């Protein structure tokens, strides 16, 4: 219920605005709390596709966060095969209710454009991503091109 | 100047801890570690309904002369 | 006296009444039931063959720390030879048990090695990153499968994952396919049949008809009070808006901290005027920065927002019946039943496992609870007791009291037995209640005798255990022989994180 409310007045401030980053909005009519769309990134090695998220926040939102997965498939150190991110602005740790989605989409785009070899959930890549990263850039770009949704207009 | 804390398990025993004011949240866990073995990352302390972040000291939290603390246990998550 | 460099406490080592040196391998953090998941799911593993660096923080391996043991073992030796002038011949018998740590501690170090390369080709130990999160040695799956006091639970939740990480569990029901096994990657995809879908489509059918979880709690109660001195037309605005919500606080911080008192006095000093990173409760903050009230707005919900802003969780807790009733007042989502689908798993996974380590049954519940129609009654009971407002766990007792023979039960439980099941699903599952995942829990009793052990806040098994599995018996062990059995002959399987020296 809050939180629902909560998160009307949210989308209202992007139906009336909006981000350039994230597009198609697309919520549960019914409750609110699970949300769809698309994030287009704008460096390399993510020009050249785009990918769907899914945004949770719980029934407690917004004293807990919201958590964000990657339903596009995406080659990057910060996130899970199955598309989980750890994200700064969402660490219970720092969570505060005050921030928006709004922000937390502008955090996601900063982490896409530029990976953290520090805490990374596949570290795999992550090191490739530190040394060699000539062929890492090729990797993502093809995986992005191949795995990855096409981009707007 | 160094005081007597008290800090309680949900439960289980209350124990006692020597300290002063200066002491850091994170030394409080450790002195816990001390007496029960409890790892620092596995504690989480509230203090009258207010949770105490690690680096913060007692003096901030407003806590002296025999203050009876909230230990709850911690998942650990990457 | 002389300075003495052995430390009373070093990782993983334990050290019993008759100077014996046990190196403790640990499975998971945590005491009772296990609190690692996610990226973290195999650290204490990873660690102690490796070492780790994880928020720039160093963490010597099992070997390095015990190399370090022994130097100060050596030191200690040192300055006692170098002291015979005034020698009794001996040191109080000191020498002799610093002595014995010494081979003791040289023997454990050598098996590290052995396993590293001569029997590590199966390269159990060997797995870290190798399968994204690495699975436990082989050694590890067949201690815990063998185990008498430590036990794997596998539940249902909506939104399940594919691979569990515990392949023997005491408890298992029955579940839907992961949204990562599907072509897809969308959703789940549900079964419709079972433990853990009856639950979910009886608390919130496809009717969508809530399903009303009637209980006054304490807080439902302060609200009333409170609410009882205003009247239904009242709100907060005017120029007077900011004064009259500072009274509104003020009445309310005193009737809460009144009635919580009443039970723990740890809470006299219970304010609502701030948040918990210091900033002050106002017209401003509750209605621009977090939108959840206004000028509109009833009184009501301008005091569950206050509280919710201001009120650690575990408030609310302490002073509840059962987490069964976490404060909500309605089941209104698939999403709120898939929680309480899961508390009622995890409940009766608790009363498996107490029946299990009491030596009541072997059998698994969940497969009895998957059967129908019992699968369909305990949902019904269930979804009717939260609409009388009655407790539940004992409608869950009550169940499986009514099927004790079934259940493997020589005869049913004791309300005695009942409450330990009740201690202990409280305890266990408001730990994990947080947790990213329901899939699966390792919960453990280290007041029981059996292969599972307890130190330092890590659930682990003996290292010679896990040793001599994994080398499949080759290798045997000198005077480590029956250092194994010794442990659990000790009169508890739960273990001081010091040692005792002097």
């Amino acid at each position: 219920m809050a939180a629902s409310r909560r998160l009307m007045k949210e989308l209202e401030e992007i139906r009336k605005c909006g981000m350039k980053n994230f597009r198609n909005i697309q919520v549960d009519e019914a409750n609110l709390l699970t949300w769809q769309g698309l994030i287009v990134p704008d460096n390399p090695p993510y020009d050249k596709g785009a990918f769907r998220i899914e945004i949770n926040f719980p029934a407690e939102y917004p004293f807990k966060p919201p958590k964000i997965t990657f339903k596009t498939k995406i080659y990057h150190p910060n996130i899970d095969e199955k598309g989980q991110v750890k994200l700064p602005v969402i660490s219970a740790e720092n969570w505060k209710p005050a921030t928006k989605t709004d922000q937390v989409i502008q955090s996601l785009i900063a982490l896409v454009n530029d990976p953290q070899p520090e805490h990374p959930l596949r570290a795999d890549l992550a090191e490739e991503y530190s040394k060699d990263r000539k062929k890492f850039c090729k990797n993502a770009e093809e995986f992005t091109k191949k795995y990855g949704e096409k981009r707007p207009v | 100047g160094s005081m007597q804390i008290f800090v309680k398990t949900l439960t289980g025993k209350t124990i006692t801890l020597e300290v002063e004011p200066s002491d850091t949240i994170e030394n409080v866990k450790a002195k816990i570690q001390d007496k029960e073995g409890i790892p620092p990352d596995q504690q989480r302390l509230i203090f009258a309904g207010k949770q105490l972040e690690d680096g913060r000291t007692l003096s901030d939290y407003n806590i002296q002369k025999e203050s009876t603390l909230h230990l709850v246990l911690r998942l650990r998550g990457g | 006296v002389i300075k003495f460099k052995e430390p009373e406490r070093c990782d993983y080592l334990y050290v019993d009444e008759n100077n014996k040196v046990h190196i403790l391998l640990p499975i998971v953090g945590g005491d009772e039931i296990g609190l690692d998941n996610t990226a973290q799911t195999a650290v204490e593993l990873i660690t102690f063959f490796y070492g780790s660096a994880h928020s720039g923080v160093t963490k010597y391996s099992a070997e390095h720390q015990l190399s370090e043991y022994k130097r100060q073992l050596e030191e200690d030796i040192k300055a006692i030879n170098s002291q015979k002038k005034i020698s009794p011949h001996a040191y109080d018998d000191l020498l002799k048990e610093k002595i014995e740590r010494l081979q003791q501690i040289e023997k454990y170090i050598e098996l590290i090695q052995v396993l590293k390369k001569q029997y590590d080709e199966q390269n159990d130990i060997r797995q870290l990153r190798t399968g994204g999160i690495p699975q436990l040695p082989s050694g590890v799956k067949e201690i815990i499968k063998s185990s008498e006091n430590a036990f794997a639970v596998r539940l249902s939740p909506y939104d399940n994952d594919k691979f569990t990480r515990f392949d023997d569990p005491l408890f298992n029901v029955k579940r839907n396919i992961s949204k990562y096994d599907t072509p897809s990657r969308q959703a789940p995809i549900p079964i419709y049949e079972g433990l853990g879908y009856r639950l979910r489509s009886t608390l919130f059918p496809e009717d969508k008809t809530p399903t009303p979880i009637n209980k006054k709690s304490l807080r439902d109660k302060v609200k009333s009070t409170v609410l009882s001195h205003y009247k239904d037309e009242d709100r907060i605005d005017g120029e007077k808006k900011d004064e009259k919500l500072n009274e509104l606080i003020t009445n309310l911080q005193n009737e809460l901290v009144k009635e919580l008192v009443k039970s723990d006095p740890q809470y006299s000093k219970l304010s609502l005027s701030k948040d918990p990173r210091g900033k002050e409760i106002n017209y401003d903050y509750l209605v621009n920065s977090l939108m959840l009230v206004d000028n509109d707005s009833e009184i009501g919900d301008w005091i569950d927002t206050i509280l919710d802003a201001t009120v650690d969780s575990t408030v609310w807790v302490a002073q509840a019946s059962s987490p069964f009733y976490d404060g909500a007042k309605e089941i209104s989502s698939d999403r709120d039943a898939d929680k309480i689908s899961i508390r009622v798993q995890y409940l009766l996974a608790e009363a498996n496992i107490y029946c299990k380590t009491n030596k009541l049954s072997d059998a698994n519940f969940g497969e009895f609870f998957d059967k129908e129609p019992h699968a369909t009654e305990i949902a019904k009971r269930v979804k009717e007791g939260f609409t009388q407002g009655a407790d539940i766990e004992p409608i869950i007792y009550d169940y499986i009291n009514s099927n004790h023979a079934e259940l493997g039960l020589k005869s049913p439980l004791t309300g005695k037995q009942q409450q330990e099941i009740t201690d202990k699903f409280t305890k266990h599952y408001n730990t994990i209640k947080e947790s990213p995942h329901f899939d699966e829990f390792f919960v453990a009793d280290p007041d029981k005798k059996g292969n599972i052990f307890s130190h330092q806040g890590r659930i682990s098994c003996h290292f010679l255990d896990f040793f001599t599995r994994q080398t499949k018996g080759k290798h045997p062990l000198g005077d480590l022989a029956s250092h194994q059995e010794a442990l659990q002959e000790g009169t508890s399987n739960r273990l001081h994180h010091k040692n005792e020296v002097v």
